[PDB]
């Protein structure tokens, strides 16, 4: 899979327009690959059009948290859903929290077109 | 939009000197890096120099250091190249851009039209 598709699978959920079942997480890290081998910790689902989210990448640059500085932070808040493991999980069967939030998003961008590969952070 | 301008580049005799200017405008914040690359005819595009908005994280290649130097006025969003000593070899198309990380060709999102410096023997 090209970065943008593994973005696209793992952060971008177009259609919701927000988790409004709180089994959205459990639901969705399965739908998207991220519990085949083991429990991904964390992930966030962003609830945009894609037109939204991939024009972050020419909006503000801001430093990636490991200290590379091709990183973009959004100029509006975007819907999004944190998926975190609850204190209850293990990998046969993961469990997830579900917390819908608005937050600016930040992304790592790349090629031609230009666009979102890593998740970085919410704000 | 953000316009990309470049300036400087042209014709120059071997063991010469030229200075290449670019400027991003109509950008609301700062790129925190800012470089040059160039492509001549058949090779590769390749990495030149790259300098942060700081003025530190330089980097050149290492078949130009010590003969090219970046330089950017601070917090601004602009870069300069100025190249002595030049040889037949740093003929190629030079290219602006900004908005990536060091030399990494996939992480700027921002490119100039380039700028045709030519080096004759």
């Amino acid at each position: 899979e090209t970065a943008a598709a593994k973005f696209e699978r793992q952060h971008m959920d177009s259609s919701t327009s927000a988790a409004s079942s709180s089994n959205y997480c459990n639901q969705m890290m399965k739908s998207r690959n991220l519990t085949k081998d083991r429990c991904k910790p964390v992930n966030t689902f962003v609830h945009e059009s894609l037109a939204d989210v991939q024009a972050v990448c020419s909006q503000k640059n801001v430093a990636c948290k490991n200290g590379q500085t091709n990183c973009y932070q959004s100029y509006s808040t975007m819907s999004i859903t944190d998926c975190r493991e609850t204190g209850s999980s293990k990998y046969p069967n993961c469990a997830y929290k579900t917390t819908q939030a608005n937050k600016h998003i930040i992304v790592a961008c790349e090629g031609n077109p230009y666009v979102p590969v890593h998740f970085d952070a919410s704000v | 939009q953000v316009q990309m301008v470049e300036s400087g580049g042209g014709l120059v005799q071997a063991g010469g000197s030229l200075r290449l200017s670019c400027a991003a405008s109509g950008y609301a914040y700062t790129y925190i890096y800012m470089g040059w690359f160039r492509q001549a005819p058949g090779k590769e595009r390749e990495g030149v120099a790259a300098m942060d908005s700081g003025g530190g994280g330089t980097l050149y290649a290492d078949s130009v250091k010590g003969r090219m130097t970046i330089s950017r006025d601070k917090g601004k969003n602009t870069v300069y190249l100025q190249m002595d000593s030049l040889k037949p070899e740093d003929t190629a198309t030079y290219y602006c851009a900004a908005g990536g990380y060091e030399l990494r060709d996939r992480t700027y999102g921002q490119w100039g039209q380039g700028t045709q410096v030519t080096v004759s023997s």
